[PDB]
């Protein structure tokens, strides 16, 4: 039963790991087991140290893959990543099926948060949609995988000390208690707290203003400094801004924006960053440049 | 950073 | 009868598109269902008359039809669905004009030649004579597929179409002629295409337009192969010849590209008499993109020419050009050369390429550019089998050193895959007083990859220098790297442990490795602590039964003991794995 | 394999061939709610006009 699923799975990863996406009948099965194994998982999804926090994707598979070479094979090193990676590439459906099938095989060892992209309205209109009715022709795996994305996690608590959510902080949310306290057992709305946590960015100013993205907020050094203080946290992680190093420092050494997504739609050639950090806390940093093809 | 960049790549 | 004509007009105008799919794919059961009468009658002047402000309606439409055939009852009534195409070709939309073309290529495949001769061919002058470019470009496809079965007089009828919607004035349908034209000799006779094609055929070269002049470069090599070498220099070589040297360089690019299957099409002794000339002065154009391009195919033109003046013409006029080259400073001809120069390694030679390539792929690997270094680096292992190890490795063993450790990882790894070779060409002892130190390094870096790729290596070089050498030496390190507070260095160790225990005998393995792997058991990693099952599972065939049934049972029982659920399974695995219990 | 509710109209023992598969697709209770809401579709008029949709014999045979 649990035994012979388990090496049914192995097949799927292998085949997955090959670029050939499942039947359509499999992704059912898959979206349908994940829904009981994410159904457990708090808002704040504690994950214990060591870890590798990945940035942005946007569903490029080549891309995905050289990151595997770079950090290691899921089952040995634990992975966090980080939102968005369902648009903008022309393998957004093996990769997000590759990340589900990741998740469900292991519990544990790896953790996906949710961006703002993975919703009903934004993938109708950013080709995930198209993706798959091109690829299976029917929209049967487009609502098993816009309905799978409520229930991931909002953001994640590394040892006490380390936060790392999609976009940012936001005027409404003050406290862990309150993000604990916050349901997602639903389509992120236009406007709210939740709404904010993934539209939300660091910027220069202060204070507060009106994103440009049309929807979230804008938070400055000292909001960030502030919300810290309230609880305790010592450094926030952030990927949704495109950047060149790969990992850029904000606010004096408090929000990291990590982006591991190298040559963003395929022409920026902007390189991509990986964080890691071990056991006993100590961060390094790795860099890539998409393989060959 | 693409005005950096070099590309003479032209069909 | 009208039912269905009235359940698919209410059907077919609403919101959404995907109804409209659906009663489209259905819209051949609905026609079965009917009859062959009944469709031919009602239903095609319906679909023909109809006009939709959304395409994928039209395509699925389109390609339907050409299925829809055997509906309509097979090839004697093809007559009868042929307006409904035509009437779709005329579309202000590209792809659903290509799939009309495909299936009026499918429905003139079909159709018998008397049919056609008598319905098809008045089509296609009305198709090509209608005022919009549309109609022209979906007529000129038509051509290639409708001359077989027609008569002389016909065919020489369409041959004229075919020269006046030419000699049109517009380039958006000449592309489009000229993009058919080298298919359309495929059908035609020499005498034909020597009388009439060529002429035209040199029009169009003449042109201003280098998007047309592209097409034409490609309907030349296509013409060029379809004909013998006794006529090409008649008429075609000119030809080429002026187009090679037009002032625009997007002609002189696309020609570089298919020089190769020019040179093959008209033979060694052409290539010698005027093709390589040309070639040359493509290396010399300031253009970065036809030199590029030009550079891609330097290895497969070389390899292509007789060895009896290959040499002679590649030391004199290729390598002078091929260094300069190389001295250039733009880094994509740079990159895009470096990957093709080792390709005439084995064709100069071993005396050869040490005499002059050598220098060169020194200079290359010497160079501050990530993309030509890792992009030369990669075909290493070409001149390895041309030219012997030590003379390679002695040239190389300079730069090792530095190439050892710098930015790519890439070039890291190439190389980490070729040093066994440099192990057992210099010795246990030159490579204990330097390359050691490089192993012990790199099994330390950061990425994963190298890790994994440098064990790999130090599992080839245990075997290629003595069970008692690596005791000697990389075992006290190696084993000695097991406790950093990092656990990644852990894990590296496990798999360093795994490799080597396949070819380190089983004595030292027990006395050495197993004790210190066995200690590992209790580490506070989750990782290590299911890592270290899979280890054993993979160590355990090589152990003795007393050894396994005294120590190893009791570790991998009592890793079942602890809480995480994915160690414990791992641990379940490798005990029924080996049937320890 | 889909069957749309054209079919049955079209034809009578399509419907008795689809509750005879031991797995109808769609399911009966589908098949219940598309034609019903093919008869409940409203008649709109030439003038825009909204009315309420005429019992035709296509009406007949749907509920039927
Ligand atoms: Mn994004
Ligand atoms: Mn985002």
């Amino acid at each position: 039963d649990e035994k012979v699923f388990t090496k049914e799975l192995d097949q799927w990863i292998e085949q997955l790991n090959e670029c050939k996406q499942l039947s359509e009948s499999q992704v059912k099965s898959l979206c349908e087991k994940a829904k009981e194994i994410l159904t457990k998982e708090s808002n704040v999804q504690e994950v214990r140290c060591p870890v590798t926090v990945c940035g942005d994707v946007h569903g490029q598979f080549h891309d995905l893959m050289e990151l595997f070479r770079i950090g290691g094979k899921s089952p040995d090193t634990n992975y966090l990543f980080m939102g968005d990676y369902v648009d903008r590439g022309y393998y957004s459906v093996e990769t997000v099926t590759l990340l589900v099938a990741l998740k469900v095989r292991y519990r544990e060892r790896i953790t996906i948060l949710r961006g703002n992209h993975e919703s009903r309205q934004i993938t109708q209109v950013y080709g995930f949609y198209d993706e798959c009715l091109r690829k299976y022709g029917n929209a049967n795996v487009w609502k098993y995988f816009t309905d799978l994305f409520d229930y991931l996690p909002l953001t994640a608590l590394v040892d006490g000390q380390i936060f790392c959510l999609h976009g940012g902080l936001s005027p409404s949310i003050d406290t862990l208690d309150h993000i604990r306290a916050l349901d997602r057992l639903q389509e992120v709305p236009h406007e709210g707290p939740m709404c904010d946590l993934l539209w939300s960015d660091p910027d220069d100013r202060g204070g507060w203003g009106i994103s440009p993205r049309g929807a979230g907020y804008t938070f400055g050094q000292d909001i960030s400094e502030t919300f810290n203080h309230a609880n305790g946290l010592t450094l926030v992680s952030r990927a949704h801004q495109l950047v060149m190093e790969g990992y850029n420092w904000c606010h004096d050494r408090n929000v990291v924006t990590i982006f591991s997504a190298p040559n963003y739609c395929y022409r920026c050639g902007n390189q991509a960053a990986i964080m890691e950090l071990d056991d006993t806390l100590k961060y390094s940093f790795l860099q890539f440049d998409p393989a060959p093809r | 950073y693409l005005k950096q960049v070099p590309s003479p790549l032209r069909e | 009868s009208l039912y269905p004509i009235a359940v698919l007009i209410d059907e077919l105008r609403n919101e959404d598109v995907q109804l409209r799919l659906n009663s489209i794919k259905k819209l051949s059961t609905i026609a079965l269902a009917l009859g062959v009468e009944r469709t031919r009658s009602e239903l095609l002047p319906f679909l023909t008359d109809t006009i939709y402000d959304e395409d994928e309606v039209l395509l699925a439409l389109a390609e339907q039809l050409g299925t829809f055939t055997t509906l309509v009852g097979g090839p004697e009534y093809v007559h009868c669905l042929l307006p409904p195409l035509e009437s779709l070709a005329t579309v202000e939309e590209t792809v659903v004009r290509d799939k009309a073309v495909e299936s009026l290529r499918a429905i003139s495949h079909e159709h018998s030649p008397s049919d056609l001769e008598a319905h098809f061919v008045p089509l296609v002058k009305r198709l090509a004579g209608g005022d919009w470019f549309t109609s022209r470009t979906s007529a000129c496809g038509l051509f290639s597929v409708c001359y077989p079965r027609v008569s002389s007089a016909v065919k020489a009828e369409l041959r004229q179409y075919f020269r006046n919607l030419c000699s049109d004035d517009t380039p958006m349908v000449r592309r489009a002629a000229a993009s058919k034209l080298g298919e359309f000799a495929k059908v035609l006779e020499l005498d034909n295409v020597k009388s009439e094609i060529i002429p035209m055929f040199s029009n169009l070269a003449s042109d201003e337009q280098d998007s047309v002049r592209l097409l034409a470069v490609e309907a030349c090599v296509n013409i060029a192969q379809l004909l013998p070498q006794e006529d090409l220099e008649a008429l075609v070589m000119p030809t080429l010849r002026q187009a090679a040297e037009d002032k625009s360089w997007r002609v002189r690019y696309m020609v570089a590209d298919k020089f190769t299957e020019l040179q093959k099409a008209v033979g060694p002794e052409i290539t010698k008499t005027d093709l390589v000339p040309a070639f040359q002065n493509l290396m010399k154009d300031c253009e970065a993109e036809v030199r590029a391009a030009a550079s891609h195919k330097v290895k497969e033109f070389c390899e292509n020419l007789s060895a009896d003046c290959r040499e002679n013409v590649i030391m004199s006029q290729i390598l002078p050009c091929i260094k300069e080259l190389v001295s250039d400073a733009n880094q994509h001809v740079k990159s895009a050369l470096a990957s093709v120069i080792m390709g005439l390694s084995p064709i100069l030679g071993k005396d050869n390429t040490i005499e002059h390539l050598l220098p060169l792929f020194l200079a290359q690997l010497k160079d501050e550019c990530p993309e030509v270094r890792l992009n030369i680096i990669s075909n290493l292992d070409c001149v390895n089998e041309v030219i012997g190890i030590r003379q390679l490795s002695q040239s190389l063993l300079p730069a090792i050193v530095e190439l050892a450790e710098d930015a790519k990882w890439r070039v890291r790894l190439a190389i980490i895959e070729y040093m066994p070779l440099l192990a057992g060409q210099l010795g246990v002892e030159f490579f204990d007083e330097k390359l050691n130190s490089l192993c012990m390094a790199w099994l330390v870096d950061h990425v994963y990859a190298i890790r994994e790729a440098a064990t790999s290596n130090l599992k080839k070089l245990v075997e290629k220098f003595g069970k008692e050498w690596a005791h000697a030496t990389i075992i006290p390190k190696v084993l000695a790297m097991s406790g950093d507070p990092n656990y990644l260095h852990r894990m590296t160790t496990l798999f360093c442990i795994n490799v080597l225990s396949e070819v380190c005998g089983q004595d030292i393995t027990t006395k050495h490795m197993l004790p210190t792997v066995l200690r590992m058991a209790g580490d506070p990693v989750a990782n290590v602590r299911f890592n270290v099952a899979k280890s054993l599972q993979k160590i355990g065939p090589i152990l003795d039964n007393s050894t396994l049934q005294s120590e190893v049972k009791p570790i991998l029982e009592k890793l079942t003991q602890d809480q995480d659920v994915d160690v414990k399974y791992f641990a379940q695995e490798a005990l029924t794995v080996l049937s320890l219990a | 394999p889909q069957t749309c509710w054209f079919e049955f109209l079209l034809e009578e023992s399509l419907l008795e061939k689809h509750l005879r598969k031991p797995c109808p697709d769609p399911a009966p209770v589908q098949l219940i709610v598309q034609f019903l809401e093919q008869a409940s579709k409203p008649s709109v008029n030439e003038q825009n006009q909204v009315q309420p949709p005429p019992d035709n014999k296509r009406n007949r045979i749907l509920k039927l």
